[PDB]
RNA sequence: UCAGGGAACUGAAACAUCUCAGUACCUGAAGGAGAAGAAAGAGAAUUCGAUUCCGUUAGUAGCGGCGAGCGAACCCGGAU
RNA sequence: GAAACGAUGACUGAAUCCGCGCGGACCACCGCGCAAGGCUAAAUACUCCCAGUGACCGAUAGCGCAUAGUACCGUGAGGG
RNA sequence: UGUUAUGGCGUGCCUAUUGAAGCAUGAGCCGGCGACUUAGACCUGACGUGCGAGCUUAAGUUGAAAAACGGAGGCGGAGCGAAAGCGAGUCCGAAUAGGGCGGCAUUAGUACGUCGGGCUAGACUCGAAACCAGGUGAGCUAAGCAUGACCAGGUUGAAA
RNA sequence: AACCGAACCUGGAGAUAGCUAGUUCUCCCCGAAAUGUAUUGAGGUACAGCCUCGGAUGUUGACCAUGUCCUGUAGAGCACUCACAAGGCUAAAACCUUAUGAAACUCCGAAGGGGCACGCGUUUAGUCCGGGAGUGAGGCUGCGAGAGCUAACUUCCGUAGCCGAGAGGGAAACAACCCAGACCAUCAGCUAAGGUCCCUAAAUGAUCGCUCAGUGGUUAA
RNA sequence: GUAGGGGAGCGUUCAGUCCGCGGAGAAGCCAUACCGGAAGGAGUGGUGGAGCCGACUGAAGUGCGGAUGCCGGCAUGAGU
RNA sequence: GCGACUGUUUACCAAAAUCACAGCACUCUGCCAACACGAACAGUGGACGUAUAGGGUGUGACGCCUGCCCGGUGCCGGAAGGUCAAGUGGAGCGGUGCAAGCUGCGAAAUGAAGCCCCGGUGAACGGCGGCCGUAACUAUAACGGUCCUAAGGUAGCGAAAUUCCUUGUCGGGUAAGUUCCGACCUGCACGAAAGGCGUAACGAUCUGGGCGCUGUCUCAACGAGGGACUCGGUGAAAUUGAAUUGGCUGUAAAGAUGCGGCCUACCCGUAGCAGGACGAAAAGACCCCGUGGAGCUUUACUAUAGUCUGGCAUUGGGAU
RNA sequence: CCUGAGAAACUUGGAUUUCUAACCUGAAAAAUCACUUUCGGGGACCGUGCUUGGCGGGUAGUUUGACUGGGGCGGUCGCCUCCCAAAAUGUAACGGAGGCGCCCAAAGGUCACCUCAAGACGGUUGGAAAUCGUCUGUAGAGCGCAAAGGUAGAAGGUGGCUUGACUGCGAGACUGACACGUCGAGCAGGGAGGAAACUCGGGCUUAGUGAACCGGUGGUACCGUGUGGAAGGGCCAUCG
């Protein structure tokens, strides 16, 4: 006549976000210690004036204009170059 | 965190020093079996290593 | 009837000259040995509401004491 | 008005301490009022000087599942 | 609550002047005080009743009533 | 202006809703009654007014076909700290680096009124089922106690 | 004492009521939301988000172009992982030719999107300080997905538009679709979607064809 | 243009003041083709029989169709 | 079938298989009895009764009977020990003052009832059960019976007021029998004072069958009386947005007299019918929701009348 | 003046026994009582009063979460990773898979050194795999645990020294409604490794978590109710 169940899910589950990736693109200003890149790895090296967290977070160091180098794929760098 | 805690135990790094100053961190008993002996600051003066009072 | 002081936020809550309100980073009575030491530092503190939360404090103590 | 006895709804967005509230109600005794009163006091100036009442201190000091919420007194100014 | 002080139900129970009681655990010191015996007007409260007033009402308003605790309902308390 | 014929056009109102002519709610009709208020000498803004580095009284006193007195108090005047305490500085600290603050490149408050809103109170109006207190009820009904009343006539035929 | 899982009367008492109803005079201006997270929370509330009024600023907003950086979807592809079609070859695996599937494969990889600078060029918004809110049930269609049976006037998200809170013409009728945003007056003119045999405003229009089945006027192997 | 915010007003009682009407007739009631952007407002006439309009200012028990709202009167069902 | 019986019950939907009952059992109670109503050392019921009496509990005439399990729980009893509150006892720790002193906290040993623990107890609460293998597509009617917790059904009964599979299977009755009866045992999920199996008699009980008789029926007629109808008299009600209130098919919040198209229809009423007006009545009583309510239950939390218990007081003397 | 005891006494108790004037209770010319006595009996118990602990649904007040293609049953509730997620972040479902509530005293700091899986040829136990060698060998391995990204100029394997798994801070950002959360240059004290430039305020990264409240503990001398102390609080640390 009716039915009783029973089954379920094992699934469901997930976790927060993790708003990564970068967050100062190619050719923006930037105060000192202002954060480039939230990433897992290390998608995105430090190059001149970046340092970087624990988190691989990329910082930069001493202000200036950022500059994206991509040295074809898999090692890539982010910079600062400051303006004069 | 909780109470049956067999391994991994916190433990309290206390001065020599005697100036009331300690630390907490935590031992395995699996290793470190007697007793634990660590170097750190101390800022009632400077410098003066701990042991690892109850 | 005089409005009363919330007497819960005597304890906890700080007016300021200009007219903000603070409070207390919390935090700091059993998650320690976590830590870290410069949590537990950045923690015992102070520091300002949000902002959105100042109206009701204002209105917690009426004598800003 | 004083005294003996003394609720719950409700509020705590549930509830038990708490709160409603010593309120409602019940009983008692008495008057045109009654109560209270002549410091084993309040208090911190070695200050004040019977009690009651008004303002004020003051939502201060404190109380509190330190939650909801409850909440003086001294001084000072009056009425007598 | 660190809980002083008053207050009694139970048990117990001291000093009387170089003595006694307090001052918020507790001690010293420094201050305020004379318990266990009584009465006391005045300022204060209320409003059944009386008088004056009103940016109160004028017949579904205003008291429940231009009067009635009547008619009427209820065994009754009581409602009206 | 009234009234009409005919043509075109046209899904009552309210409420509640994603969506109402709805076969969803309310409503017979008309007339009256019928719902955002009051209070504090509370809090916080807008507007206005009076004083203005100052502003203001409350109880009360006297007067009172009016109002005046009354400075006790309250608000500004300095902040910072857990506090002591320090003070245009202060707090953390051993000093630094910082938070809050003063200066700032300037900034006026206070008393009253009207208004917007907050709080506390029945707090926009109407509505529970319930909870508690003191009382009224056994002239109904459930039973008890004392005291009376009542059961045509017929059948059956136990012990002794 | 005509309704007893605790009588009735009065009182506390205007008990409480996150619930349902109800909420009254007019015109003018702007004008939402039904999203997020948190809640003994899910039809309730807090804070944001969105509305309005006021005071501040003073083009900071908007669109669109240029420049620059970020991306792993569409496709595609098989280089890894998993899966797979015929054959070779070998002791089956690896490997060789041929051949292919993929949300959780990627040698690659668009269109588009997002940040920043200018404004090289148009247009009007913005941001902050303070008062008042309301909203937190959404609904359909297209496109993008999951769930579902590539069912639902289905459910849950992304995205555009409309309804919600939108009257007017069209789609017979018809929140949503197509055209289109109604300050008022007019027995005035042009148009949009959609239409021009009669009901019904407007060519029983023109020319070259098609179908003869009322196909027109609803389905398939 | 819904919730909501803002703005300018209409009408009602009471109150202060000013104007001023009223037995050659007030308020209320009744009819109406006039006026104003709307709440609304006047003109005339009929009613009525003793009070009342306009203006500015102040204070509200201040504006109804709803609430199975309350009181009241009268309809329908029916000459059933 | 159930209950033995006469009786009793839900005023106003249940009269029964409910309750009561005589009989039976367990148990408590020695009298200021237990037990019960009480502000209460008052008073009273019990009862002016006295264990052949009284209370409480279950069973329910009568007959034959009433098995196994004392692990858990509850009651009765035991006691070596482990126990446990106030108190008794303060070794010892601090505070203060210069100190005599005043004073803050406070350990042993001791310390009641009760629990732990030992035994007993069923006409105490209760328990008397899990299961092993089948030809084929991740499977339906059917199966024979070994048996874990303290034990694992003695009689009698069994498809039952108890049976899921279910219209079990056979027999009976019937032309035909999902019901009834008998037998069977494979009792989903009987069983012995929550009584087991019988039982003459009794029943406005329930169930099946027969005889008789019948308008219950085939199948309805005729008749009567009382309404209904007509006239004169008196004259309600629930309901009601307003109504100028058709049919089909469609559309609309998805069930249209009111919207679309088409069709039908002159105006008004009387007696009649009940398809619609999601007709009326009761703000659904099912269901969900509300950090609503209330009655009830417990080994849910918390308290508490009552009650057991140690110490203090009434409260005194003596002898060992 | 006595260690330990023997007589006597005050005893102050503990238990028992017993007596009676408290108290209780029955009888007789006076019914409930009061008398009085024969009294008779009981008896310092019972009763009652304060306190101590136990039992106590007899009564009493209340509690008994939410999500949910209606509710209940089942499942689920915080955190991390991947896909969904439409090439920025974000984005729901009782959509599709999988982990966490730790571990490490070395698996950290620094310094120095080393390079993996796998196949092919040949090799005493072996002979699928063991251990050795040669050749190939960009990751086809390893990283304590899930997976994603990452990584061979190391994060991977090994050794030396070590306690930076440090106090006092925090320019500036990421991120969230708030509270949180995350990254972090640089200054001071003062240390570790390095010859040194230098690096180190835990771990390749992302889970290994709990706000307040009340309390434990080590320091501190901020408040301490006439003053000086002390109880108590406050502060930093820290445990539940
Ligand atoms: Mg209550
Ligand atoms: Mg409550
Ligand atoms: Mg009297
Ligand atoms: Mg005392
Ligand atoms: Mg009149
Ligand atoms: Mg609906
Ligand atoms: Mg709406
Ligand atoms: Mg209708
Ligand atoms: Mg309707
Ligand atoms: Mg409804
Ligand atoms: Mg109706
Ligand atoms: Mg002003
Ligand atoms: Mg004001
Ligand atoms: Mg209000
Ligand atoms: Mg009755
Ligand atoms: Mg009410
Ligand atoms: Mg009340
Ligand atoms: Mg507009
Ligand atoms: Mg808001
Ligand atoms: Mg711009
Ligand atoms: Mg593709
Ligand atoms: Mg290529
Ligand atoms: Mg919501
Ligand atoms: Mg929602
Ligand atoms: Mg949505
Ligand atoms: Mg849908
Ligand atoms: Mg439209
Ligand atoms: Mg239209
Ligand atoms: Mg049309
Ligand atoms: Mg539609
Ligand atoms: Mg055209
Ligand atoms: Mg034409
Ligand atoms: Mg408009
Ligand atoms: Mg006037
Ligand atoms: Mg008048
Ligand atoms: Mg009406
Ligand atoms: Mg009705
Ligand atoms: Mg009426
Ligand atoms: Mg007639
Ligand atoms: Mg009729
Ligand atoms: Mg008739
Ligand atoms: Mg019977
Ligand atoms: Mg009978
Ligand atoms: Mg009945
Ligand atoms: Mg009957
Ligand atoms: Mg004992
Ligand atoms: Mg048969
Ligand atoms: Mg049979
Ligand atoms: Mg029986
Ligand atoms: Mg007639
Ligand atoms: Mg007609
Ligand atoms: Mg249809
Ligand atoms: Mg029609
Ligand atoms: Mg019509
Ligand atoms: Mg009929
Ligand atoms: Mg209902
Ligand atoms: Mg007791
Ligand atoms: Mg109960
Ligand atoms: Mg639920
Ligand atoms: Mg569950
Ligand atoms: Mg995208
Ligand atoms: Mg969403
Ligand atoms: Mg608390
Ligand atoms: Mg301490
Ligand atoms: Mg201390």
């Amino acid at each position: 006549a009716h039915k009783k169940g029973v089954g379920s899910s094992k699934n469901g589950r997930d976790s927060n976000p993790k708003y990564l990736g970068v967050k100062k693109f190619g050719g923006e200003v930037v105060k000192a210690g202002n954060i480039l890149v939230r990433q897992r790895g290390t998608k995105f090296k430090a190059g001149q004036g970046v340092g970087m967290g624990r988190d691989h977070t990329l910082f930069a160091l001493s202000d200036g204009k950022v500059v994206f180098i991509n040295k074809g794929k898999g090692a890539r760098f982010i910079s600062i170059e400051a303006a004069q | 965190a909780a109470a049956g805690a067999a391994p991994r135990i916190i433990v309290k790094m206390e001065s020599s020093a005697g100036t009331g100053f300690y630390y907490t961190t935590t031992k395995n008993r699996r290793n470190t079996q007697a007793k634990l002996e660590l170097k750190k600051y101390d800022p009632v003066a400077a410098h003066v290593v701990f042991a690892a009072a109850a | 009837p005089k409005m009363k002081t919330h007497k819960m936020a005597k304890r906890r809550i700080k007016i300021t000259g200009t007219g903000k309100v603070m409070a207390f980073k919390s935090g700091k009575r059993h998650q320690n040995t976590g830590k870290s030491g410069d949590e537990i530092r950045g923690k015992g503190k102070g520091f300002v509401l949000a902002k959105a939360e100042w109206a009701r404090m204002k209105l917690m103590l009426p004598r800003g004491k």
